[PDB]
């Protein structure tokens, strides 16, 4: 239909806009109806012909004839060569004509064809439905205090604000010459009245604690007051796309449609900015000082020697090897964290040598995403080369090239590259690291296509859910996935991350924040004028009033404490209500160094009625109610935590026109903020569970083949395991920690035995075995059985000493478990416990084929069959301390504080959760395990569920990506709503 | 061994108590938390010679609104449970006319046991319960949310309210270890209240298929 | 009885901007009155700020009930 | 559908009537073509629950269960699991019941 040809940027085209060929936009036309108020216009049109670009091609009468190119009338569908302002589809775009024959966009949000529809209700749904780190450096050296510019510079940059009120502000100095500031041009840029607060990345955490702490020595944290930049350089969290950014506060606040503007205003500013100021990158950026490449030389070859001693110690191998990996694992992860905490502190160190001047250093401060790692390349070192997350491979006997020697584990094989990349690689270090880019190009190639497979499935599992009309979230065949979307039937793209304030403060801090002590009568004339003050202390009903309120709060934070454990006050809420008080403070000029006229009881019965008019679920029916409340509780605690008497006039000091602005607004957002019905809510959150999957490139399975699995029901995971707790005094000591392990760990006759032999004894008396010569008389006189009926061969079994001790294994266990298996007929003695060379000897009680082979058949279905302890399904047990707070427990002190534990706990590879909780001393509470069939069989739906989505979020945000809660409990409730967990349909 | 047996007996007892208790039967809070020795005590310190020998420790229970309703709770003596005892318990049931009763076996029952014991059940209600299940309460797990049985004039009044019918309604399987748990059959509706990070906590519908 | 939000969603906007365009590019009878400017998209959101386009939204509940909603009375947030 | 629920209304049946009293020939010739031989073994299973050999022919109670399994026969040289054998009073009430779940038909 169209013809495709490749995109060239320009960046003098609209973010909405795309530049079209005139000649693509004459090969195919638009199609219009004729209106009274246009026929003028198209007449002109059809006159000029096909000839000229500017016209028409085909014209359909009412009776459908088609006419190629007079006359023009009501309801002559004509199809005009498509020209500026038309909407075009690859997400939506305005057509622009330019001259030259490439199609051109904008590249801030990050060959292709373009459609554009005929009829005009598509056109309008489209229309109404529809910064890549190259502007962040500019922005970042635009915004350095040393940026001063000239009366002429500042015209220039301010006739390029498409947004700009034509009053040309009064330059920051004014003597001896007019100098602006970078600063003032974006604050003119930032529209609207934007009040933002972020942190800069050079800003050192130290300035906070002491003095200076606002004053920004270093140009520190960032400052935005009434939309205008007061203070601080602009990175990329401060720009670019993310919590509580700049660009995210003003969408939010007043409207993607002008934060467009903000994209094109600051793109274009900042280019013709740079155009006089001017970027590079050559190789001065690259050439840092001698005494910071000599301090790098130095720490690698530190890190060599220390290798080296390593290896020489290795071969000495006294080196206690770190429990639970052999000795060639151990030392390879020896190795690894030398070399990598060595390349990590050289690119430090690389890092920290730019010091103002180095072109390196403003990408690596604003775009420190990926670029770290490269710049550290680049400088300092190449670094370890890795394969298959191990060092290079002796793909020859023993040896990586042929260039080394046998048995070579030194740095200099195995794949490190000393070398920097100014420097040069050497031949071996050019040949690893082709084959660690390989390994790379490998990975990529195959990720890639896993991710779009991935991709794919996850919108077909759920293409169909949509959000109804009754504030229920629905599937196609219309049964209810979620009563409300989210568990609060509230929009995913209006919320925020804020703090509760009172979930984390123990009991006597939040006393003293959050109680309004009246009985002061000194304080209160502080924070409040003389009337009220007056009318607080007199009054009884007042004070009644706030005591039952503060009262409600307390029990709603205890509330919180039982919802919320571990104390996570990061929480996802609709309204910032921090934000909204800063802005209402703003907009009213409030005074914090003056007394208050608004009345605490006016702040309570303010917050009352505006919980009142924040309705998810209608209808005064009982049930109705309850889900209302179930909907708002969050929020409603949120809003009286901060919107607490107390606060507004100790830190707050609204006014009461403020606070009432303050409520309107606050109503107003969360009314917004409602997720509108019909959204494709499947849809989106598939796209935004799938997109992390791009970049998701004791072992456990994790990544790409973690979400395969979790979104499968596949009953063999790679990897199941099953976290353990304890309850008390085992989970403390290590020693009653290993004795509740031993019995849970899965022991066969192969893990206790060292040595089997099979004997003939011409007489049990005369015992060929010299060592058990005392110990046989010992035992064979006043026999417990028949010694005429003991077969002629003996099966010795000397067991290991160590095995034993270690899993608090004894004779008579292992005796009593042979004859439970195999009964009377298995006579077996066991020599003694503390007794050097511990031994133990098997016969056969008489009652064809051979009769060695049948003790050899004996022996081999007896080795691996017993069982001594544990669970066959646990293949084995782990122990350590949790050294997160994920598997911490953590609890709440008498004074109200979160504290956390360090207690024992065991990661068992092998799955058998029911025996495991059955198991006493085996905490039943959190006991949990990532096999969600094993979960189903055992918990249930609701906790099959619930572990599918704790399993979901730990393998998404272990490498950082976030998807917001809404997305992954659609996705865990569509295919936990069956009654059964199902796969995806694929 | 022996001390094994009576902390496996002790555990399936309390389990069983807070079963009864969370199906509204009028179970006594002391007896609730009860401790080792209390059992030891009240009933013996070793299941050997059998001195406790899963007799006298069938639970005897009434359900507050209904006290007529008095389940059985029972330990069979066998590891496996028979069709011959089944009928035993039947009886013994109709002999103080009683129709609802659950039965603690070990290794279970034979498939044709639970057709046979199934079968027979609009006249009295007689539920299988494993001697592992039984060992530890699930919903005492933190993954297990809080599960209620809500009544038949709930369910309609819940129908009417939100307008919906009850194939659109989420089901849990008869199945499923909480459904066991709580002895809800098919066509009821169990409600869940789970806490949520998004709203404090919610409350959905499940009903039973 | 009329339960259900007073905002008008995305997609309703969407909808009924365009079947209104339709109409009026259509020759259907226009109740605002008429400024210079002629693309009929520009004159069917000013007629919508106008507040009187004659077009109700029915909305289908999902066991089937309609429920019928003046666009007069739907407040409008942009 | 197709009236199926009688067809193990009737196998069920005869499970329990089985596990009454001992059991003639002809009567048990002419009811295992309609069970399935799970539903026997649910019958040996039940009959061996009340000390009874799970072989309907003989009625005689069976002995102590040696409660061990895995027992080795010398003469024969050769290891034999008896967790089966322990439901049977004697051997050859094993063999035989063997040799009748041998030709069960398996149709529904
Ligand atoms: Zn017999």
């Amino acid at each position: 239909f169209s013809a495709r040809t490749v995109i060239t940027p320009d960046p003098n085209l609209s973010i909405d806009q795309v530049g079209v060929p005139r000649s693509i936009a004459a090969n195919m036309t638009f199609a219009e109806i004729v209106t009274p108020f246009n026929i003028d216009r198209l007449q002109e049109l059809v006159r000029r012909g096909n000839s000229q670009y500017p016209g028409a091609k085909y014209i359909i009468r009412d009776n459908g004839d088609r006419i190629d190119l007079l006359h023009l009338q009501t309801g002559y569908k004509v199809e005009r060569h498509m020209c500026d302002g038309d909407i075009v589809i690859f997400m939506g775009h305005r057509v622009r004509i330019l001259p030259w024959s490439t199609f051109r966009l904008n590249l801030s949000v990050t060959e292709m064809n373009l459609h554009l529809p005929q009829s005009l209700e598509t056109r309008a749904e489209i229309q109404e439905l529809a910064i890549v780190q190259d502007t962040l450096t500019a922005v970042r050296k635009f915004t350095k205090r040393d940026v001063f510019l000239e009366r002429g510079e500042v015209m220039n940059l301010l006739m390029f604000l498409s947004t700009w009120d034509g009053k040309v502000p009064q330059p920051a100095i004014l003597k001896p010459r007019p100098l602006w500031t970078g600063k003032q041009i974006f604050s003119l840029i930032i529209p609207g009245h934007i009040n933002c607060i972020r942190t800069h990345s050079t800003h050192p955490d130290d300035e906070d604690s002491g003095p200076y702490k606002h004053i920004s020595p270093g140009d520190t944290k960032v400052v935005v007051e009434n939309g205008e930049l007061i203070m601080g350089i602009l990175c990329k969290k401060s720009l670019g796309t993310s919590a509580g950014s700049l660009v995210h506060i003003s969408y939010l606040e007043m409207g993607h449609d002008i934060t467009r503007l903000f994209y094109s205003n600051i793109q274009t500013v900042i280019n013709n900015w740079l155009l006089i100021e001017g970027h590079t990158i050559g190789i001065g950026d690259s050439i840092a000082d001698s005494k910071t490449y000599q301090d790098i030389q130095n720490t690698i070859k530190k890190a060599k020697q220390d290798v080296i001693e390593v290896i020489e110690k290795a071969h000495n191998n006294e080196l206690e090897p770190t429990p639970g990996n052999t000795l060639r694992q151990t030392f390879e992860n020896q190795v690894n964290r030398i070399l990598n905490d060595a390349r990590d502190k050289t690119g430090s160190s690389a890092q920290k040598s730019l010091s103002e001047y180095n072109n390196f250093k403003s990408m690596v401060v604003s775009g420190a995403k990926g670029s770290k790692i490269n710049i550290s390349q680049v400088i300092a070192v190449v670094g370890q080369q890795n394969v298959e997350g191990k060092r290079i491979p002796f793909g020859f006997k023993h040896r990586t090239l042929p260039h080394f020697i046998k048995d070579d584990y030194g740095p200099e094989s195995r794949g490190f590259v000393e070398n920097s990349y100014l420097a040069g690689l050497t031949p071996t270090e050019f040949f690893f690291h082709a084959m660690g880019g390989r390994e790379g190009l490998i990975d990529t190639a195959v990720k890639t296509a896993e991710t779009g497979y991935i991709q794919r499935r996850l919108i077909k599992s759920m293409e169909s859910v949509m959000v109804k009309y009754d504030a229920t979230v629905r599937n196609s065949i219309n049964q209810v996935v979620q009563l409300r979307y989210g568990e609060d039937g509230l929009a995913g793209e209006s919320v925020e991350f804020q703090n509760l304030a009172t979930l984390k403060p123990s009991n006597k801090a939040f006393e003293k924040k959050f109680r309004f002590d009246y009985t002061n009568e000194r304080a209160l004339r502080r924070t409040l004028q003389e009337d009220l003050v007056k009318d607080v202390l007199s009054n009884a009903h007042i004070q009644n009033e706030l005591e039952r309120e503060f009262e409600r709060m307390r029990e709603d934070r205890e509330v919180l404490r039982v919802i919320f454990p571990t104390g996570d006050s990061k929480v996802v809420l609709p309204c910032n209500l921090l934000r909204m008080i800063w802005n209402a403070q703003k907009i009213f000029h409030i005074n914090p160094r003056l007394p208050s006229d608004l009345h605490p009881i006016k702040v309570v019965e303010g917050v009352k009625e505006l919980s009142k008019k924040l309705v998810i679920v209608n209808g005064d029916d009982p049930l109705s109610r309850q889900a209302q409340e179930n909907a708002t509780l969050l929020f409603n605690i949120h809003l009286r935590s901060t919107l607490c008497s107390r606060r507004m006039a100790e830190e707050f000091r609204l006014s009461g026109e403020a606070f009432d602005w303050l409520l309107g607004e606050i109503e107003s957002k969360f009314n917004q903020a409602i997720a509108h019905p019909g959204e494709m809510v499947g849809a989106l959150a598939a796209q935004s569970l799938g997109e992390p999957a791009t970049q998701m490139t004791k072992n456990v399975t994790l990544g790409v083949p973690r979400l395969k699995e979790l979104i499968n029901i596949s009953k063999k995971p790679k990897t199941p395991s099953l976290t353990v707790f304890l309850l008390g005094q085992s989970a403390r000591d290590a020693e009653r920690a290993k004795d509740i392990l031993c019995r849970l760990e899965h022991t066969t006759l192969r893990k206790v035995t060292a040595n089997t032999a099979i004997y003939y004894d011409p007489n049990p008396q005369s015992t060929v075995v010299a060592e058990d010569q005392e110990w046989v008389n010992v035992y064979y006189e006043m026999p417990d059985f028949d010694v005429a009926r003991i077969s002629p061969w003996l099966l010795r079994v000397e067991l290991d000493r160590k095995h034993m001790t270690d899993r608090k294994l004894t004779m008579e266990q292992i005796a009593e478990k042979i004859n439970a298996g195999f009964g009377d007929d298995l006579n077996c003695i066991f020599n003694d416990d503390n007794a050097e060379k511990l031994v133990l000897r098997i016969r056969i009680m008489n009652s064809k084929m051979d009769d060695d082979v049948f003790l050899r058949c004996i022996e081999s279905n007896m080795l691996t069959d017993m069982t001594l302890q544990g669970i066959e399904q646990i293949s084995k047990v782990y122990m350590h301390l949790p050294q997160t707070d994920n598997k911490k427990k953590i609890i709440i002190t008498e004074d109200g504080e979160f504290k956390a534990l360090q207690e024992w706990i065991l990661e068992t590879d092998g799955v058998s959760l029911m025996r495991v909780l059955s198991e006493k001393d085996v905490d039943p509470v959190r006991t949990t395990s990532n096999d969600i069939v094993e979960i189903f069989t055992v918990l249930g739906i609701e906790a099959v569920r619930k572990a599918l989505e704790r399993e979901l979020y730990h393998v998404i945000s272990f490498d950082g990506s976030y998807v917001n809660y809404r997305h992954l409990a659609l996705l865990c409730d569509t295919m936990t709503c069956r009654g059964h967990l199902m796969a995806i349909t694929r | 061994d022996d001390e094994e047996e009576t902390y496996r007996l002790w555990k399936i007892r309390k389990t069983i108590m807070q079963l009864c208790h969370d199906r509204g039967y009028l179970v006594t809070q002391d007896e609730l938390d009860q401790t080792l020795e209390e059992f030891k005590a009240q009933f013996g310190d070793k299941p050997s010679e059998g001195r406790p020998r899963r007799t006298d420790l069938t639970v005897l229970v009434a359900h507050n609104d209904d006290p007529t309703d008095q389940m059985f709770v029972f330990f069979p003596e066998e590891p496996k449970v028979g069709i011959k005892t089944i009928k035993v318990y039947c009886q013994r049931m109709q002999e103080e006319n009683i129709t609802r009763a659950l039965i603690v076996v070990q290794q279970g029952m034979t498939p044709s046991a639970k057709q046979s014991l199934v079968d027979m059940a609009p006249k009295y209600i007689l539920e299988q319960f494993l001697q592992q299940e039984l060992l530890i309460n699930i919903t005492e797990h933190e993954l297990v949310p809080e599960h209620v049985v809500m009544t038949k004039e709930e369910v309609t009044e819940l129908l009417a309210r939100y307008k919906l019918r009850e194939n659109q309604l989420p089901r849990i399987q008869a199945g499923d270890p909480v459904a066991r748990y709580f002895g809800i059959k098919r066509g009821q509706v169990v409600k869940i209240i789970r806490p949520s990070e998004t709203a404090g906590r919610y409350i959905t519908y499940r009903l039973v298929q | 009885k009329r339960i259900t939000t007073p905002y008008m969603t995305k997609y309703e906007r969407a909808r009924v901007l365009g079947t209104r365009a339709l109409q009026i590019a259509m020759c259907a009878p226009v109740m605002v009155e008429l400024e210079g400017e002629t693309d009929p998209l520009l004159i069917a959101m000013k007629e919508l700020k106008a507040r009187k386009i004659p077009i109700i939204i029915r909305r289908y509940l999902p066991d089937g009930s309609y429920e019928d909603w003046g666009v007069d009375e739907l407040i409008i947030s942009d | 559908v197709r009236k199926k629920i009688e067809f193990e209304r009737k196998a069920l049946h005869i499970v329990e009537q089985l596990l009454e009293e001992n059991i003639t020939e002809e009567f048990l010739m002419e009811c295992g073509r309609f069970i399935t031989p799970a539903h026997y073994s649910d019958v040996v299973d039940e009959r061996s629950i009340v000390k009874l050999c799970g072989y309907p022919l003989c009625q005689k109670k069976l002995g102590i269960v040696p409660k061990q399994k895995y027992k080795i026969s010398t003469k024969t040289n050769k290891v034999y699991d008896i967790t089966e054998r322990k439901s049977f009073c004697s051997n050859f009430c094993y063999q035989a019941s063997k040799f009748f779940e041998a030709q069960i038909p398996k149709t529904p």
